[PDB]
RNA sequence: UCUGAUCGUAUUGGGCAUCUAACCUCGAACCCUGAAUCGGGUUUAGGGACAGUGCCUGGCGGGUAGUUUAACUGGGGCGGUUGCCUCCUAAAAUGUAACGGAGGCGCCCAAAGGUUCCCUCAACCUGGACGGCAAUCAGGUGGCGAGUGUAAAUGCACAAGGGAGCUUGACUGCGAGACUUACAAGUCAAGCAGGGACGAAAGUCGGGAUUAGUGAUCCGGCACCCCCGAGUGGAAGGGGUG
RNA sequence: UUGCACUACGAGUAAAGAUGCUCGUUACGCGCGGCAGGACGAAAAGACCCCGGGACCUUCACUACAACUUGGUAUUGAUGU
RNA sequence: UACUAAAAACACAGGUCCGUGCGAAGUCGCAAGACGAUGUAUACGGACUGACGCCUGCCCGGUGCUGGAAGGUUAAGAGG
RNA sequence: AUGCCGUGGUGUAAAGCGUGGCAGUGAGACGGCGGGGGAUAAGCUCCGUACGUCGAAAGGGAAACAGCCCAGAUCGCCGGC
RNA sequence: GGGAUGAGCUGUGGGUAGGGGUGAAAGGCCAAUCAAACUCCGUGAUAGCUGGUUCUCCCCGAAAUGCAUUUAGGUGCAGC
RNA sequence: GCCGCAGCGAAAGCGAGUCUGAAUAGGGCGACCCACACGCGCAUACGCGCGUGUGAAUAGUGGCGUGUUCUGGACCCGAA
RNA sequence: AAUAUAUAGGGUGCGGGAGGGAACGCGGGGAAGUGAAACAUCUCAGUACCCGUAGGAGGAGAAAACAAUUGUGAUUCCGCA
């Protein structure tokens, strides 16, 4: 038999994604959106974070939006 | 290399800081300013 | 656990010693004093003893905690810093 | 006769006032220098026995 | 009296030679012994501080002894694989298998980190000494087709890409609240204080556009703190922090 | 040897090869001598193959030991050079 | 190979090599003691070929065996 | 399109969650739908599916026929649909 | 059918004992058993493996998946 | 004598607190009753602080029974 | 006796020992299966077995003792710690 193990492996699946949708309330600190990139951007009482991870900085209900074609997460306080 | 130094303080002697560098583009001791805890301030420190 | 290393051996060992020499010290409070003894007077270690206070042949030592509000003349071993305070404040005394 | 305790799990498991099983936190041994300190702070102090674990860690104890 | 040489007395250690008295002889004779190729004793002939044995110590040692010699697997063997990172399979949250389809990692950087200010590229068209398809120059057109230390994905022209000045936050004491999760782990974190760096300020900075560049516990090593110190005072050892 | 018993056959169906289930077809009840196609017949908790254990064998697999062997020291002394 | 294998296998006389100088070497024994042997290198033990005839080539790098000791590395004890 | 997270109405007894005592299980199979391996072969194999049934489910139908369709046996009845 | 004056066959008495004997070598034989005999004892050896585990009714009622594993027919924890 | 009676900390030690820390910063672990009257800084009515109660609900420990677990052969039978 | 002092050995008369027993005691020798989910350190276990040797019991015993600033005052055995 042909030993086509030539390619067998794989990373681990990291959890991404977004999770904290709209019109939800959060807490302060609490992560929205934890992606690769900005794929969304942070705006009013979003931070971004080391690894763009975009948590919150007030409490406050989520809500998306757009800002010149990138498109953000914000929180109305 | 690429070895792990430790930087001790140049008032009181102790070693607060690892770090690495590079042996073949730096052949002589790093100096940097760093946190002192004991000193309470930033000293300068060298390699060992 | 089936094969993989243990939930006591994963974890690392608790960090420090035990005190060879460690004397330990029976506790009463200042609030028992005033429930136990509402009429106030001498307070020694033997009589705290059969008040069922404090265990028998065993150091003493007074604490802070609650209201003093009767005249107590109690002999102790170590009182504490805040129990002189809440017995003098009524009249007494603590003495070793 | 008599049952003897798990002189493994006893110098690693302790109880608070209350009756909580506290631990400490692996990872902080060596290979400390790749590690930053936000890493170093976290696994510092003493963390409660998770839920799951409490039932076992419980009977090494006794 | 000191460096060095030599001489002398005493003491002790190593070689070589001789001696006999420890020890050794399955060399001989005699006696216990009446019947003795055992044994012991006396005498003699050789050996001799060697050998043998005891304690310590290195070598050689399948002669012998107890045991190990992995799992996955379209039956086992042979081959290949085992952890981390990215894509697709994966059915528009997350997750998802096969010896399914592709590739990378066990680093590198004292600036390729922090900050402040400024800049816009590749490709193509026209002109130009050597100069060529393509070095450097000038002008048009060019909205991202270049670029990102390193694989792919998600990003990035507002730049995270190109350039320069000053620097060390590639900090210490912490951390509300969350992601992920059987557990052990892993990830993010506003903000407070000390002490700094840049900036006129607002402010940003607890390494790097982001996700790999790694290893639980146990047992040890070093620097510091001076916590316990087996009667006492020390010390040995143990403890904490890094 | 033996779970039973007033124990047919075909084409099917089913743990994929049916005396026992379905639809049919055939067969009066019970004995005696024969034959050996089926009852996956009887005997041996498969010897092959795999998984777990055991044994014994091998060797430049690991760790030990007997034997052989090195040196120091005791038994072990004297006089020379 | 008592109880599925009698053979081309084992033995054998013959050949060679290695060991042994004599309570030998080898073996059974912790030892004494024994066999070897009331034998002494034309003997005894170990290994491999196997009457006889013609013959038995080349390699000493590898691992053994034998001999040597210049230099390198190396234990206890002495030294402190 | 579905699925998923949040919230406001309405509906529904034996739903959800925290913490203890005691478990078993960790060999699954077929059918519908979406796919990988395989020759778009298998009663083949490996995954998805608030999909079903069997496992652990009798009763009726599919001639017979664990997994397909209808339907969930508390007991009685010589009653109806 | 092979040997049948020989390395013959045989009687009686004696010797060698278990990691040992004995073997003209087959792992043969050592009391109908031998790749390490038999008996007793340690001993009620251990077996992630197979088999078994006895009276009734009432109520509720699964799983055959995830993670890790000298792990894949075992087990810990989660799910139910 | 054991368990309850105060905890925190590596320990010295301090104690309703305590360890970390430069911290009268934050965290970990541990203590800490408003359902009502009254006084009082005084809240719109509603409660922080603080006294008398209206008289808030605490609590352990020793037997015995039951389920599971631990050391023993440990539910029973079986190797080589 | 060899051999002189003498001894080894020989003659004679008195006493004693040998062997056995179910458990217990003291000194000495000393496994393995098993447990460690393998195994070598460790365990099992100083157990089984073995040897010497008792006594009605034995061993131990009259401080080169503990303790920690006051003290206890031979040993053995049981309950705690
Ligand atoms: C192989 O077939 C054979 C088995 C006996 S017949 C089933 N192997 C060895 O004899
Ligand atoms: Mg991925
Ligand atoms: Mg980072
Ligand atoms: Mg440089
Ligand atoms: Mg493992
Ligand atoms: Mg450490
Ligand atoms: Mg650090
Ligand atoms: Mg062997
Ligand atoms: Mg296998
Ligand atoms: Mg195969
Ligand atoms: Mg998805
Ligand atoms: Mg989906
Ligand atoms: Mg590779
Ligand atoms: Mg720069
Ligand atoms: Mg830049
Ligand atoms: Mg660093
Ligand atoms: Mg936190
Ligand atoms: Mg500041
Ligand atoms: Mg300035
Ligand atoms: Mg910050
Ligand atoms: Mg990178
Ligand atoms: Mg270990
Ligand atoms: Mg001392
Ligand atoms: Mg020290
Ligand atoms: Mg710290
Ligand atoms: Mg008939
Ligand atoms: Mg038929
Ligand atoms: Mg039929
Ligand atoms: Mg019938
Ligand atoms: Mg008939
Ligand atoms: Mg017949
Ligand atoms: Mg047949
Ligand atoms: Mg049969
Ligand atoms: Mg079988
Ligand atoms: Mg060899
Ligand atoms: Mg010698
Ligand atoms: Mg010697
Ligand atoms: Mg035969
Ligand atoms: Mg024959
Ligand atoms: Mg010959
Ligand atoms: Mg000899
Ligand atoms: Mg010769
Ligand atoms: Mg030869
Ligand atoms: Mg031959
Ligand atoms: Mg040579
Ligand atoms: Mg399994
Ligand atoms: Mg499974
Ligand atoms: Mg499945
Ligand atoms: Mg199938
Ligand atoms: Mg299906
Ligand atoms: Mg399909
Ligand atoms: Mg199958
Ligand atoms: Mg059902
Ligand atoms: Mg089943
Ligand atoms: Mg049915
Ligand atoms: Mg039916
Ligand atoms: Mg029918
Ligand atoms: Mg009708
Ligand atoms: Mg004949
Ligand atoms: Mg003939
Ligand atoms: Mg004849
Ligand atoms: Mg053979
Ligand atoms: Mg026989
Ligand atoms: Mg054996
Ligand atoms: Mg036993
Ligand atoms: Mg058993
Ligand atoms: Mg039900
Ligand atoms: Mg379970
Ligand atoms: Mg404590
Ligand atoms: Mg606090
Ligand atoms: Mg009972
Ligand atoms: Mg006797
Ligand atoms: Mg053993
Ligand atoms: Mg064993
Ligand atoms: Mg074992
Ligand atoms: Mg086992
Ligand atoms: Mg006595
Ligand atoms: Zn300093």
């Amino acid at each position: 038999g042909a030993s086509s193990s030539r390619n067998g492996r794989d990373s681990a699946a990291q959890r991404l994604g977004v999770k904290r949708y709209g019109g939800q309330v959060v807490k302060a600190g609490e992560i929205l959106v934890r992606q690769r990139g900005t794929k969304f951007h942070p705006g009013v009482n979003v931070g971004r974070g080391g690894d763009d991870t975009l948590f919150a900085k007030t409490a406050g209900a989520v809500e998306f939006g757009i800002k010149r074609g990138r498109k953000t997460v914000s929180i109305v306080g | 290399v690429r070895p792990k130094i430790t930087l001790a303080c140049e008032v009181c002697k102790h070693r607060n800081y690892i770090t690495k560098k590079n042996r073949r583009n730096d052949p002589d001791r790093l100096e940097l300013k760093k946190f002192c805890p004991n000193c309470g301030k930033h000293q300068a420190h060298r390699e060992t | 656990e089936g094969g993989q290393m243990p939930i006591h051996m994963r974890l690392p060992k608790l960090k420090g010693f035990r005190n060879r020499f460690r004397t330990e010290y029976e506790i009463v409070n200042v609030g028992d004093i005033n429930r136990l003894f509402p009429q106030g007077g001498a307070v020694g270690v033997d009589d705290l003893v059969a008040k069922g206070a404090v265990r028998k042949n065993a150091l003493v030592k007074v604490l802070g905690d609650g209201k003093l509000t009767a005249k107590v003349d109690v002999s102790a071993h170590k009182f504490s810093g805040s129990a002189r305070a809440k017995i003098t404040a009524a009249g007494g005394s603590a003495t070793e | 006769p008599k049952a003897k305790t798990h002189s493994g799990a006893s110098k690693r498991f302790r109880r608070t006032g209350t009756g909580k099983i506290v631990r400490q936190k692996a990872n902080r041994r060596h290979l400390l220098e790749h590690k930053p300190s936000t890493r170093t702070r976290r696994l510092d102090g003493r963390t409660v026995v998770a839920a799951n674990d409490t039932k076992r860690v419980t009977s090494l104890l006794n």
